[PDB]
RNA sequence: GGAAUCCGGUUAAGAUUCCGGAACCUGGAUAUGGAUUCUUCACGGUAACGUAACUGAAUGUGGAGACGUCGGCGCGAGCCCUGGGAGGAGUUAUCUUUUCUUCUUAACAGCUUAUCACCCCGGAAUUGGUUUAUCCGGAGAUGGGGUCUUAUGGCUGGAAGAGGCCAGCACCUUUGCUGGCUCCGGUGCGCUUGUGACGGCCCGUGAAAAUCCACAGGAAGGAAUAGUUUUCAUGCCAGGUCGUACUGAUAACCGCAGCAGGUCUCCAAGGUGAACAGCCUCUAGUUGAUAGAAUAAUGUAGAUAAGGGAAGUCGGCAAAAUAGAUCCGUAACUUCGGGAUAAGGAUUGGCUCUAAGGGUCGGGUACGAUCAACUUAGAACUGGUACGGACAAGGGGAAUCUG
């Protein structure tokens, strides 16, 4: 119930030792006039709040899932 | 225009109550609903709030007074009596 | 502002079952589409083509998918093809006629 | 035209039983109970609402930090920067007049 | 009533269990003269008066 | 009065209580980070004041809790009305780009958002600003620039994965599986409601306490070879007891009863119409009340009557007549407010036109584009002179006794 806007602040969140799980939600949207694009939502579940990171650039999305820790129970869609 | 001839504010009572009783009400309801000069800021803002209570809008000072006018005829001469009696003490 | 819309009809399924023809159906859209409220004022702003099995309107005037369904349900009522032929959208603005 | 009910067992339209009708993600109307509105804090001298102070119901002032309930001055969330201002004028001039009132009697005891 | 105290809900709990006929094996007992439940209550024939 | 919970789903019957997701509060321990510190207990702003924090006991002060009623105005929410588009259903002798319907976004959280109020610059008569309502200004207006309250709204997270509407395949099955679309507007003396700034009224000025916070005060504890802080962030634990089904009434209550009686309250669609009136419909809910056949008298309820019009009768009892709106015209008397809808007259449909009443945009230091309203007045035509066509809806006057 809280958006995280800094991508490096999102990465320090995943190693906060209560975040056991996360999810990657993909939404088909349009880029404000025409063609569709792929937005992805990186939701980590903390012990008292859910943090969300929206990523519009689908290339930068690919460099982020490899940046996730190997222990996180990532639930794709 | 001039809406009523003589009833004035008391035309809200209509035809009731007896004309001499609506004349004595009109003498005082003009006085209690009028704005008076503030003694303190010199503005005409003092309106009654309740019987004997007279509050000023700006400078917000609330002065106690008569029930329908700010200064009654009795208490004005009282204030000048005690004014006279006090200067017989300092002299 | 000027941009063209395309409303395609799939009349395949009843023409392989004999009840239906697309040529008179393609004719029926021409002499019944109202452009500014009058029939016959089509004039290249709305064209009706017919690919033998795919009827397609290319529209710049006001012409809705609600109006293509209305003119088709009006057509099947004239030719008694209701209770056999339904009008079904399979995608956005790509339509289809159902047999049985 | 979707009529609505109360959600608690108080069926009367009291002060503690206000209703705002809201649309849920189920596409239906449902009433939600709204708490009574917070008043602003008022100044201890002039009575006006004093600015910079958040307006919460009184027990919600224990959940918020110090900077929601204060301004940065003497008499922060108690007086209103103009009653504080006249307080400094009045404290200075009377206590300076008391310095005058000391020595103006020290000439009368020196000349009687 | 529909929002009760426990002392009222306790007295309906007892009077619910007394809302039954005789056990039918009672009538077969030696020298049993009880023919039927003569204290049976119904909600629309006699109110409990709490 | 009051600490704090919402959405979606599930049952034969429970749900703000269960399930999935997502929050918040209280009490409690507590660890790490951020902050503060060599000027020990933070800095910035002229100021209103700002913030991720930024020690503060005794005692004192203050605020919140904490408050009438009515009127009009502004704003919001929901509903209603309406346009395009994307689906579905109905009508189709003829007509109808048509009729109906789905198009939704909770609590909570981050950013932003306002009337009022306040601050700075400036110093106003040729008085200016301004409300629907006339109040404000040298005790500092108009103006330029700002600060705050966050009711409220917008965006994002919650959240599309949910809910909705559809389509295509499957099948004795638990019942599936897979796709789409879920979009952008407009309007208002509309209805309900909340709210704000006001105004009227009172010989009526329209509760209290728990509880919470702030301020003042400076007791006291405090770092430099290292402390201070847990009103900042995250972390951990727990939150007992009792009620929770159903009716709420022409069958669940009280009336000896499954009695035309009585019994407190919330929500509240469309048309006509001033209207929460009557009359008709949508959603939802009923179709319950012993029936069948005949149509005597007399009833009860509803009506109509030629000519006369109270002759009936204790008495115009009962019924009839009148009635809405617009325009005209209104008497005696009066406590001058009234009487008064006095009395008494005229008009009223449908259709086709005319005229007047508005919003927003660009003018360097006279106008035009465009958009959106129902109100009022008039003209022509028309009809078995009808038109408040049903519904709804004053009879009036001249006096006497009396309060």
């Amino acid at each position: 119930a809280r958006e995280i806007t800094d991508i490096k602040q999102f990465l320090e969140l995943t190693r906060r030792a209560d975040v056991k799980t996360a999810t990657v939600k993909i939404n088909k949207k349009l880029n404000k006039a025409g063609k569709p694009f792929r937005q992805t939502k990186f939701k980590v579940r903390g012990s008292s709040s859910l943090y969300t990171l929206v990523i519009n650039d689908a290339g930068k999305a690919k460099k982020l899932i490899q940046s996730l820790p190997p222990t996180l129970k990532v639930n794709r869609l | 225009a001039k809406r009523t001839k003589k009833v004035g504010i008391t035309g809200k009572y209509g035809v009731r109550y007896g004309s001499s009783l609506r004349r004595q009400v009109k003498k005082l309801e003009i006085q209690q609903h009028a704005r008076y000069d503030c003694s303190f800021c010199g503005k005409k803002t003092v309106k009654r709030g309740a019987a004997g209570i007279w509050t000023c809008s700006c400078c917000k000072k609330t002065v106690a007074g008569g029930a329908y006018t700010v200064s009654t005829a009795a208490a004005a001469t009282v204030r000048s009596t005690i004014r006279r009696l006090r200067e017989m003490v300092e002299a | 502002q000027k941009i063209a819309k395309t409303f395609t009809v799939d009349v395949s399924s009843p023409t392989e079952n004999g009840v239906f023809d697309p040529a008179s159906y393609a004719k029926y859209l021409i002499d019944h589409i109202k452009v500014e409220g009058a029939v016959g004022n089509l004039g290249n702003a709305v064209t009706v083509t017919e690919d033998g099995t795919v009827v397609t309107v290319v529209s710049t005037a006001k012409f809705s998918g609600k109006y293509l369904k209305y003119l088709t349900k009006k057509y099947l009522k004239k030719n008694q093809l209701r209770d056999w032929i339904r009008f079904v959208s399979t995608k956005t603005n790509e339509y289809r006629l159902a047999f049985y | 035209a979707q009529r609505v009910t109360f959600r608690r067992r108080n069926p009367y339209n009291t002060r503690s039983n206000k209703i705002k009708v809201v649309k849920t993600p189920g596409g239906i109307l449902r009433a939600q109970h709204v708490k009574k509105l917070a008043t602003r804090p008022k100044c201890g001298d002039c009575g006006s609402a004093l600015q910079g102070i958040s307006t919460l119901r009184p027990r919600q002032y224990a959940t918020v930090s110090k900077t929601h309930k204060t301004v940065s001055r003497a008499y922060g969330g108690s007086r209103c920067a103009n009653c504080v201002k006249e307080r400094i004028i009045r404290a200075f001039l009377i206590e300076e007049q008391k310095i005058v009132k000391k020595v103006v009697k020290e000439q009368t005891e020196a000349a009687k | 009533a529909a929002q009760k105290s426990f002392r009222i809900k306790q007295k309906m709990a007892k009077a619910k269990k007394q809302n039954r006929p005789l056990p039918q094996w009672i009538r077969l007992r030696t020298n049993n003269t009880i023919r039927y439940n003569a204290k049976r209550r119904n909600w629309r024939r006699t109110k409990m008066n709490i």
